[PDB]
């Protein structure tokens, strides 16, 4: 999983 | 610089019937931050309060972003984990360590109260530690404003965690915010020094609490605590919130000011 700031 | 806004979620830090906290690592810088993921299937207020916070003993809030029904809160990563895990069952921890943690907790609470915010759920599970074991007050999901425009608002909502809640919360309709957080800090101190919580809740129906009001300190956990810190607890864990010691006076306490801990 990943997320963007 | 491309890719700088990309973070990989590499580990679960928390999980409960509300969402989860993941350790996020920057794809480029490798900076580590905690990401609170909540499915808005409350959060608005927590974010509002977090935007007011700037203190070394309070988990830093970097910002937030939402994609539809999911809100992402970027928070300071405290690699040392929860204070809860530094407390040895039925033992506690070295008094010097407890005093240092207590000093930092007070610093954070003084700060919060200074800007009119009350945490309302202070307990070891919500006190995190960074790489240098510095304490950080965490989770403002139950926090609220008790002072605005120099005017204090009495609270009435029953919230917190029973073992840590002040007696007035269970006996009075309204109550001042500050003494409630002071009480919780007292219970945390007891836990750090004895490795056990004094009672299930501060009610006359609870035998352990009645014994304390009856000053039977020869019983646990009080018999495990030295005279100096016990004298402080006697001033903090007072049923009448108006007679309970205030933080300015906790700072003047003998034990609070006793040299005990060597620098790192
Ligand atoms: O490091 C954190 N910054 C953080 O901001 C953070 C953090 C942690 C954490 C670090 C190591 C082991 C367990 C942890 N938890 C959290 C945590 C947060 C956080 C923020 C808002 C609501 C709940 C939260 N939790 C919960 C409580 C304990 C565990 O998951």
């Amino acid at each position: 999983a990943s997320v963007s700031a | 610089v491309p890719f700088v806004e990309d973070w990989d979620l590499v580990q679960t830090l928390g999980e409960g019937a509300y969402g989860e906290v993941q350790l996020a690592v920057n794809r480029v810088t490798e900076e580590a931050v905690a990401v609170k993921i909540v499915d808005m299937k409350n959060i608005k207020k927590e974010i509002c309060i977090n935007k007011m916070l700037n203190h070394e003993n309070v988990v830093k809030f970097y910002g937030h972003r939402r994609e539809g029904n999911i809100q992402y809160l970027f928070l300071e990563y405290c690699s040392g984990g929860e204070l809860f895990d530094r407390i040895e069952p039925d033992i506690g921890m070295p008094e010097p360590d407890a005093q240092r943690f207590f000093h930092q907790l007070m610093a954070g609470v003084v700060y919060l109260h200074g800007i009119g915010i009350t945490h309302r759920d202070i307990k070891p599970e919500n006190l995190l530690l960074d790489e240098r074991d510095n304490l950080k007050i965490s989770d403002f999901g139950l926090a609220t404003v008790f002072r605005y425009n120099n005017r204090e608002r009495l609270l009435n909502k029953m919230c917190g965690t029973l073992p840590y809640v002040a007696p007035e919360l269970l006996k009075r309709r309204e109550f001042h915010a500050e003494p409630v957080d002071v009480w919780s800090c007292g219970i945390v101190l007891t836990a750090m020094l004895a490795g056990e919580l004094p009672w299930d809740q501060p009610s006359d129906s609870c035998q352990e609490y009645s014994d304390w009001k009856e000053k039977k300190t020869y019983l646990n956990p009080w018999k495990k605590i030295d005279s100096a810190p016990l004298a402080l607890l006697h001033k903090i864990l007072v049923e009448n919130p108006s007679a309970r010691i205030t933080i300015p006076d906790i700072k003047k306490d003998r034990w609070y000011n006793k040299p005990l801990k060597k620098g790192a």
